[PDB]
């Protein structure tokens, strides 16, 4: 919103860790989600073994911004700092066997007649219903509605990169089980294509009346520290 | 029998929640150590104030403390709680959580880390173990 | 084939740039084509309604339509059941407050449209006694949002079926977003020992609150822009 | 992590009171007050932290134009009392003290960076 | 050593921890309160504590006093406080003083003295 | 905006020559500039004065021995307000250290029952002795010593007794303390008085329930001190702080049961066989109903001819009456048209 | 679909005055009738009649109010407070905010003339 | 299938070996899942506090942006070439529908046209009146499309969805959730 | 790994003492390599056993019987959680700190006499006049 | 007039016992530029009492004026005006001042003098 009402540029590293990060944290909240709502259910299990998944995400997380939760990471500009040095090399290792984590958790839950029972048919919505409640992501593409923003709407990275969009038809509490259980998987394929296609360069627009210089600039260079003051205060 | 029966039951507001969750998540299996969380204040000993407490909220968790069977302790998790961190100029907002009940530990932090939580139910479990009982009935 | 020999990615010869190169343009330029077709609808939409448009405003993908609060139920349904618009989902109603102007409160209606892949504003006024009509017999879903709009701000919506406060304590008084409503209010809570109970009292600060606003440029920063109006619409000049 | 105040190799403190940490803090965590110091110097009379209000963002350290407030890698302070939160000069300057050698392994890592 | 408080009784505190450093006895500013007076209007917080455990930081207006200045050939020293040993960028805003007048004249950031020479 | 109702002006002087400047409205942010020590500030009583206290932001040094007991009191007062130091009255140093920097010292400290380290005259005499010596060589400002009604040197009771010889060395060590005698107290979680009589097994008496008090509000004795404690024209007085109407506890009994909805027990036993079994409950560690008690159950409250009273405070205590329906709440004990309307409800369905 | 509570009422600015005091007067006696419901849920320690005596002065306060605009915003906020307090959502530390003169004597000093106000700086 | 199963050898994760690899193999569900324990000796290894490469890492930067020499600021100043909000009332589609546009002016020269634009500026014609007034090509071209037909709520960027079927689907076809791309 | 036969070999790999030491301390049963001591006394240790999963091949022994996170030493913390490669001890003496005063660790003092005790560093802002009499 | 005090929610010493003062900021005499000079500001006047005092414990700054830190912005001084009655509030009016005009030539500097020189002009 603010780079827009700036009429400012994101250069295109920074695009793509904001496309890869936007999944990494598509992956944390659908673990907790997932797995809180299992355990909401009754599933005690899936809690467990979605947490050490979110710990090995959130290692990522404090590498990159120094934080475990609020990252303060993505500013209007960019990032705030560049990746570390072996980062790419750990994510794709966390990724290569990211998959079988969620295989063990499908299979706990997608076919278990209990869960169906607590799903199935439960909570249901209508498409045109969910159009006038306001309902808008799973809560919409369970109804059958195929609305996406990525898809719709491209933002940052997300027209160089190939997933695919799940959409439900029953509008119940399965339908957006399966669906959210998919797009683990799609973000996955999309983390994927961001560790193989990082590009080189700036990661914040390269204007300093916008974003702040680097330290060796703002100590040698007069313009650099006059702009570092004023951004700062 | 009071630091490995520490049974706490959960005020869990806000953000800080999620760090409570993983420290009984597995890298950090607090019940390793006698810890089990208690939807019940009946059934438990201490209180943990994880998050931002509203005007809205206080009466609730007065009323929750209220509730706890002796002897009781509670734990201040968070800026939030200890003295309203980020939100502490906000018209709907409680200026810390030792406005309405006693606190007997404070853990920093925005959030603080599972391990700062760690190292504040270890604080908590330094002042059970030098707690005077039956020597302080003697001294009376 | 185990793990024990699996190959070290971590002494793989890596990708290395010599230059960066990255074009200089305006993001504002994408939007060019789609301003004029955002115009050109606009025209039709007042050109159909024209007891109702007071007018409208384009903005590189957003497009806002200006109404008096009387005719917010007619646009809307002709916004909602036409064919070329098809806006079904409601995104959100807010206040925005002007002290400056004669009516306070101005309103604002985000409308989606996933029929076309289309998003529309539509703006109204309001006053600390004028109602607006509430939009709750075309979206089941603006419910909450009208009421979110009367806590933060007071505005009330004629046609609400339970208007009542959703974000503020009980018996709060005041409208906090207001721009006369100081940032912490006029009253704190506390324990009180003597009543046993949570009492509210009249706010004292340990440490007063600095705005540093006072800090603000004394050289006007921007400037006044460029327009991107398309060339049909624009009034012609004589020769 | 906790924050800590640093010096120069001199044992000279590094800050000068510009204020940029007390101005950028989203919090307003900082309290500062300065005075020319008796040899001339620009320095800080008093400097404190509500570390219950502060929300560990790092703004302080990454506005500071010499290096002088800086957040640890330390998470194991909790205390017993609020009144322990409120930290004032002495206590960033004992806490830079303290923790110079992690400082300097963290600064030599990602001084780069920033 | 012995304090008379507001309320007419004495105050006792050993002589080391009324030093406003350890390397150094009194203020260096007019408005730092001495430990004698914070003693005064706070003793009632200080009551069965422990001083010895007190953050007591040195004084750097000593510490920098100790430092020998830097003799420069010509009109102008620079100083940017770096550090040799680390990467990045970790002193202070490179600046430039002058050293004609006579005597030594000492960095705005970092205290260290020049002169001509 | 707060105000300072304890207080009548905003700058004030103490007896011993320090300049007091009262800061901000009077809330929790403010203060008074004052500081008290309160001797027994955890139990009944001393918990009411330090709200009171720490309210309007004077600082209150708080000595204690249990630490857990005193928790609560952190609750009443802004950051550096309440101050806790451990205390012991066989440690001298410890209750100089309490009152060496307070303004006003109030002594709340008295027992109704003996230990096996504090007697009656170790815990009224000797205790009141030494806090007066320390208040005497401190040269302290105020001092506001309490006993009980009906404290009488030669009294047949040793609380009594004890009171009357505390009342009388305390004037001979400082001679401008102030003593405070309140009647029996009731309220919210009250000692042998109310909830004792709200949840018994059995009242039982040695004199029918004969003896007459004019029992008071502990809210009213906690407002009472804090008047007493800022103005400084009660130095050297003596104080009754007893209610306003005359009660048999015969009587209280019978409001108890009638505002509880349920009958209080009550058995009368022979004075000897009652006072046997006090004596014979003392061996347990709890406290109980004292040997001394059953001996005061047969004193009934004598007020001092000449004595100031409530209304030279400026206050109007509470009626028990109106009052014992809120301080009892919790143990209460919980047709025609219903019928006829109840008619037109489901109470079954699929 | 999303129904409403018990007690709401769809908020209508009424286009006369008089068709308002009819509301107005039913309103408050919603209010007179609800005191000893409102006695039971809050736990209170005055009586029914205190109630019923405050809920007066609150309509009371509002008597010579002239504009029907204002008036209409008054009727609709009173109606919310009424709803509040009949389904119990409020608690009682909120319901007790309007009675403060239930609470005991604050204190000594409550200034009344110049001298006391001045030697309190509230001059 | 790209993202289709690969073997337990690929993935970087402690696993089993010897005598108990067979067991584990012989017992296990699916024998190609990793435990998720990772490689001691690979992972986060070297620790991020002793990278090699912060000793080389420099600001990274752009061409032509980093240029000393052909740059001036004010060529890609974007934040100060900000779009302006461009506001319609009614009078001045009013005056759009009567006098034309600047693309393709229906208007007279000299004073004609200034006063044209004075009366419509100062209320002489309504809107009303000025659709009335309208013809059929001026309806046609400029408020209906050339076809008679409205405008449809225009699209910055169409979205043509296509659902994948068969084994490149995400669930198998019993599911009620179908995939598209 | 959780098995029996790991146990029963750090034990006979780490003494009978140690094994009991350990026992009352982690609570588990380490054998890895000595790396370095404290300036508190508190040893540390890396193991390379390939039965250790990641973030456990490195440890602390305290040094006294109530231990506390807050008795590691700077530049150790960092360590200890996988911060640094090398340890403290083998740092070249360029990477370390110079300093001009006497270094000393302190831990956590909270919930004891030597509990940090806050207060204001500046005097009054405004400083009232000594009062002076003169003689008309 | 609509008396909106009254609806607002706001506590009734504002406007009762609060004065407010609208005005324009002056051109500050730091810096040549006016970007902050032409908004009317609406902002309070203190109260003695509850200001700022210093808190004992670590030295801040407390206060008991809600409205200490609170600025009004109006795009003129009748809108402000028009507000402040709105809501019940006693104003102040501070009209601006403004530098008058006077024409300045860089030639005057060298204007030949017929008589002795009053001063010596040294660019
Ligand atoms: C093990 C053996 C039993 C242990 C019981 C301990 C005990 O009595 O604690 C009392 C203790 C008293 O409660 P309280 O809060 O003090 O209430 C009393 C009033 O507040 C006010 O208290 P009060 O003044 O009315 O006193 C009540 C009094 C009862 O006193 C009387 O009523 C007797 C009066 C007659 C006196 C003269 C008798 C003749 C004497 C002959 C001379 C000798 O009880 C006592 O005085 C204390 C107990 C006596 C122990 C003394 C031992 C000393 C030697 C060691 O009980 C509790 O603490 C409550 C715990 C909750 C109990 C929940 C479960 C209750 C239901 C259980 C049903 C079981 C059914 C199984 C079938
Ligand atoms: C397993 C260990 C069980 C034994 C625990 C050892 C207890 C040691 C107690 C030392 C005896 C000192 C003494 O005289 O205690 C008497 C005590 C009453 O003492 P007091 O504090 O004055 O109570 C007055 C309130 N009525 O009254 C009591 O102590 C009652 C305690 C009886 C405990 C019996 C346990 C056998
Ligand atoms: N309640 C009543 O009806 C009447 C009470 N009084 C007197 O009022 C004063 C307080 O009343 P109340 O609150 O009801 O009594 P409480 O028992 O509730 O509190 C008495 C206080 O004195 C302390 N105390 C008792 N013995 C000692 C001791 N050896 N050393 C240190 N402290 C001791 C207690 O500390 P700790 O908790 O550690 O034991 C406690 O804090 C007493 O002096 C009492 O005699 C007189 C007339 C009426
Ligand atoms: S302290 Fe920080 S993380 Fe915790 S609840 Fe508050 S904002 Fe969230
Ligand atoms: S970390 Fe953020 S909130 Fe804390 S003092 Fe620094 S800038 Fe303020
Ligand atoms: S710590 Fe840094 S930013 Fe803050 S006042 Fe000192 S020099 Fe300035
Ligand atoms: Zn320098």
């Amino acid at each position: 919103a603010v780079e827009k009402l700036l009429n400012v540029e994101v250069p295109l590293r920074g695009k793509y860790i904001r496309t890869m990060f936007g999944e990494i944290t598509r992956v944390l909240n659908h673990l907790m989600s997932v797995c809180s709502h299992a355990m909401d259910v009754g599933a005690l299990t899936p809690f467990l073994w979605g947490f050490e998944e979110r710990e090995k995400l959130m290692e990522f997380y404090e590498r990159v911004s120094g934080a475990r939760l609020h990252a303060a990471y993505v500013r209007p500009g960019g990032v705030s700092q560049d990746l570390p040095a072996g980062l790419l090399d750990d994510i794709y290792m966390w990724a290569t066997q990211f998959g079988d984590r969620l295989d063990e958790i499908e299979e706990l839950l997608t076919d278990n007649r209990i869960w169906k029972l607590r799903t199935v048919n439960i909570g249901t919505v209508t498409a045109q219903d969910a159009l006038n409640l306001g309902l808008s992501g799973p809560m919409l593409r369970g109804s059958g509605i195929p609305f996406d923003i990525r898809k719709n709407a491209p933002y940052d990275a997300y027209d160089k990169v190939d997933f695919d969009v799940p959409v439900g038809m029953n509008g119940d509490c399965y339908d957006r089980y399966l669906i959210r259980m998919a797009e683990f998987r799609q973000s996955l394929r999309i983390i994927e294509q961001c560790c193989n296609d990082m590009p080189a360069g700036a990661v914040k627009v390269e204007d300093f009346k916008i974003n702040s210089p680097p330290r060796n600039l703002m100590k040698e260079d007069m313009e650099a520290l006059i702009h570092h003051f004023l951004l700062y205060t | 029998a009071r630091q490995g029966s520490f049974w706490p039951v959960t005020f869990g507001l806000a953000c800080c929640a999620v760090e409570m969750m993983h420290v009984s998540a597995p890298r950090y299996d607090q019940d390793r150590l006698g810890i089990i969380f208690r939807a019940s204040p009946r059934q438990s000993d201490i209180m943990i104030v994880a998050g931002t407490l509203t005007n809205k909220m206080a009466p609730v968790l007065r009323q929750v403390y209220d509730q706890m069977p002796e002897p009781r302790w509670v734990i201040s998790m968070g800026s939030c709680a200890n003295g309203g961190g980020y939100y502490h100029f906000s018209y709907s907002v409680v200026r810390g959580c030792d406005r309405i009940v006693p606190v007997d530990v404070y853990v920093p932090g925005c959030p603080p880390t599972s391990e700062a939580l760690m190292y504040g139910v270890f604080q908590l479990q330094r002042k059970m173990r030098n707690t005077k009982i039956t020597r302080m009935w003697y001294r009376k | 084939p185990s793990w024990e020999n699996i190959k070290d990615i971590r002494l793989d010869p890596k990708v290395h740039v010599d230059e960066v190169y990255e074009p200089i343009v305006n993001p504002a330029d994408r939007y060019l084509q789609h301003v004029s077709d955002l115009h050109q609808y606009a025209k039709y939409i007042m050109a159909a309604l024209p007891k109702y448009i007071q007018g409208f405003s384009v903005w590189k993908d957003e497009l806002t339509l200006h109404v008096a609060p009387s005719a917010v139920i007619p646009v809307t349904t002709f916004l909602r059941d036409n064919t070329s618009t098809q806006y079904k989902s409601i995104i959100d109603i807010t206040a925005v407050d002007y002290p400056s102007r004669e009516n306070r409160f101005e309103v604002v209606y985000n409308f989606l449209s996933v029929r076309h892949n289309s998003r529309i504003r539509l703006k109204t006024y309001a006053t600390e006694v004028t109602p607006v009509p509430s939009i709750t017999c075309l979206y089941e879903g603006a419910n909450w949002f009208e009421r979110e709009a009367y806590d933060m701000y007071g505005v009330f919506f004629e046609g609400h079926p339970d208007l009542r406060r959703i974000m503020t304590d009980y018996g709060f008084e005041g409208h906090p977003l207001r721009k006369d409503f100081p940032l912490t209010g006029y009253t704190e809570v506390r324990w009180d020992e003597e009543k046993r109970r949570v009492v509210y009292e009249p706010l004292e600060l340990t440490q007063a609150f600095r705005n540093f606003s006072a800090g603000s440029t004394a050289w006007e920063p921007v400037g006044p822009g460029r327009d991107d109006r398309p060339d049909s619409f624009k009034l012609p000049t004589p020769k | 992590g906790e924050h800590a105040l640093r010096r120069y190799p001199s044992g000279e403190e590094r800050c000068i009171a510009c204020k940029l940490c007390e101005a950028i803090c989203p919090a307003l965590a900082i309290t500062i007050d300065a005075e020319e110091r008796i040899d001339g110097s620009r320095r800080t009379t008093k400097y404190d932290i509500d570390m219950t209000k502060c929300i560990y963002c790092g703004y302080c350290q990454e506005s500071c134009p010499v290096d002088a407030i800086v957040e640890t890698p330390n998470v194991e302070y909790a205390t017993e009392t609020r009144e322990e939160l409120l930290y004032n000069k002495e206590k960033l300057l004992a806490n830079g003290d303290k923790w110079e050698l992690e400082l300097q392994y963290a600064l030599d890592a990602d001084a780069p960076y920033r | 050593k012995s304090i008379i408080s507001y309320n007419g009784n004495t105050i006792e505190i050993p002589e080391e921890y009324t030093k406003q450093a350890p390397n150094r006895d009194s203020t260096w500013a007019p408005a730092q309160a001495s430990k004698t007076e914070i003693y005064k209007n706070n003793m009632v917080r200080f009551e069965q504590k422990d001083l010895s455990k007190q953050p007591m930081p040195y004084a750097g207006i000593e510490l920098i006093a100790q430092q020998p200045v830097r003799f420069v050939h010509g009109n102008t020293a620079v100083c940017d406080g770096a550090n040799h040993n680390g990467p990045g960028a970790q002193g202070h805003p490179k600046i430039f003083i002058n050293v004609d007048a006579p005597g030594s004249h000492a960095c705005q950031y970092c205290g260290t003295r020049y002169e001509k020479e | 905006m707060n105000s300072f109702e304890n207080l009548a002006q905003d700058v004030n002087i103490t007896r011993s020559g320090k300049t007091l400047i009262a800061k901000g409205t009077g809330g929790r942010s403010s203060r008074t500039g004052y500081t008290a020590t309160v001797f027994g500030a955890n139990g009944f009583l001393g918990s009411y004065l330090t709200a009171k206290l720490a309210k309007h932001g004077t600082t209150v040094v708080v000595p204690y021995r249990e630490e857990m007991a005193k928790r609560h009191l952190k609750v009443t007062g802004d950051l550096g307000v309440v101050n806790f130091l451990e205390m012991d009255l066989r440690n001298l140093e410890s209750i100089d250290e309490a009152v060496r920097h307070s303004d006003i010292v109030v002594n709340l400290i008295g027992r109704e029952y003996e230990t096996k380290n504090f007697n009656y005259y170790d815990v009224h005499v000797e205790g009141a002795r030494r806090i007066a010596e320390a208040v005497k060589k401190h040269n302290i400002a105020r001092y506001i010593h309490v006993s009980a009604f009906n404290a009488e040197i030669d009294s047949p009771s040793e609380f009594n007794h004890t009171k009357g010889l505390g009342e009388q060395v305390t004037k001979d060590i400082v001679p401008w303390a102030t003593i405070v005698r309140p009647a029996p107290m009731f309220g919210r979680e009250d000692k042998w008085f109310l909830d004792r009589m709200a949840r018994s097994p059995c009242l039982v008496s040695a004199n029918k329930f004969q003896e007459t008090s004019n029992p008071v509000h502990v809210i009213d004795v906690a407002a009472a001190l804090e008047r007493i404690c800022f103005d400084d024209s009660t130095v050297a007085q003596t104080f009754e702080l007893y209610g306003p109407q005359k009660f048999t506890q015969k009587q209280i009994i019978d409001m108890v049961s009638e505002t509880l909805r349920k009958e209080v027990r009550h058995i009368e036993l022979p004075k000897a066989l009652y006072q046997a079994y006090t004596k014979a409950t003392q061996a347990i560690w709890w406290p109980t109903y004292s040997p001394d008690q059953v001996e005061r159950q047969f004193l009934s409250q004598k007020i001092d001819p000449s004595a100031k009273t409530f209304n030279d405070l400026d206050l109007t205590p509470m009626e028990l009456p109106d009052l014992m329906f809120k301080l009892i709440r919790p143990y209460r004990v919980n047709v025609s048209q219903l019928e006829n309307k109840e008619k037109t409800f489901v109470h079954i369905l699929d | 679909a999303i129904i409403a509570t018990a007690f709401a009422e769809t908020v209508k600015f009424s286009g006369s005055k008089q068709e308002l005091q009819k509301r107005t007067l039913a309103l408050y006696r919603q209010f007179l009738r609800g005191a000893p419901t409102f006695a039971d849920l809050y736990e209170v320690q005055f009586s029914i009649p205190t109630i019923r005596t405050k809920i007066r002065q609150e309509f009371e306060r509002h008597r010579f109010v002239d504009d029907l605009s204002i008036q209409n915003v008054l009727y609709a906020k009173g109606h919310m407070e009424y709803q509040e307090c009949i389904n119990f959502w409020k608690q009682q530390a909120q319901f007790l905010k309007y009675f403060p003169e239930e609470d005991d004597i604050q204190g000594r000093h409550q200034p009344s003339n110049f001298v006391d106000k001045f030697l309190k700086n509230r001059a | 299938l790209p993202g289709g199963p690969v073997p337990v050898f690929k993935k970087y994760t402690v696993g089993s070996k010897g005598i108990w690899e067979k067991l584990r193999v012989l017992l296990a569900i699916a024998p190609n899942r990793s435990t998720g324990n990772p490689i001691v000796p690979l992972y986060r290894v070297p620790t991020p506090g002793s990278r090699p490469e912060a000793n080389v890492y420099q600001d990274p930067s752009s061409y032509p942006t980093n240029d000393i020499a052909e740059n001036p600021y004010w060529k890609r100043d974007h934040r100060r070439a900000y779009p302006q909000t461009a506001f319609f009332d009614q009078k001045t589609v009013t005056g759009l529908l009567e006098l034309g546009s600047e693309a393709t002016p229906r208007i007279a020269d000299g004073e004609a046209g200034t006063k044209a634009l004075a009366n419509i500026a100062n209320g002489g014609v309504s809107f009303t009146q000025a659709l009335g007034k309208s013809s059929k090509d001026v309806i046609y071209g400029e408020v209906l499309t050339v076809n008679g037909l409205p405008p449809v709520a225009p699209t910055l960027a169409p979205k043509q969805w296509k659902i994948i079927e068969g084994e490149a689907a995400i669930y198998p076809k019993g599911y009620p959730c179908r995939t598209f791309h | 790994s959780s098995s029996l036969y790991r146990v029963l070999r750090n034990a006979w790999e780490v003494g009978p003492r140690s094994y009991w030491k350990q026992l009352n301390s982690i609570g588990d049963t380490k054998s890895g390599r000595l790396v370095g001591t404290d300036i508190y006394g508190n040893k540390f240790y890396e193991t390379d056993h390939q039965d250790e999963i990641h973030l456990r091949t490195r440890y602390v022994e305290y040094k006294e019987k109530d231990y506390d996170m807050s008795q590691v030493e700077p530049g150790w913390h960092f360590w200890l959680g996988y911060g640094v490669d090398t340890a403290p001890c083998n740092t070249p003496k360029e990477k370390l700190p110079i300093r001009a005063y006497p270094y000393k660790f302190q831990p956590n003092y909270t919930g004891t006499p030597g509990a940090f005790v806050t207060y204001n560093t500046l005097k009054p802002k405004i400083s009232a006049w000594e009062p002076v009499t003169k003689q008309r | 007039v609509p008396a909106h005090e009254i609806v607002s929610g706001a506590p009734a010493e504002l406007s009762r016992n609060r004065v407010v003062r609208i005005y324009q900021q002056a051109k500050p005499a730091t810096q040549s530029g006016e970007y902050g000079t032409f908004a009317w500001r609406l902002d309070w006047d203190i109260v003695d009492v509850a200001n700022r005092w210093e808190n004992d414990l670590i030295g801040w700054q407390s206060s008991g004026d809600y409205m200490q830190a609170t600025q009004m912005k109006f795009t003129s001084k009748e809108s402000a005006i028009k507000f402040a009655n709105k809501q019940g509030w006693d104003f102040y009016i501070q009209e601006p001042h403004h530098r008058k005009f006077r024409v300045k030539q860089y030639a005057n500097n060298f204007v030949h003098s017929y008589g002795k020189l009053k001063h010596i002009r040294t660019k």
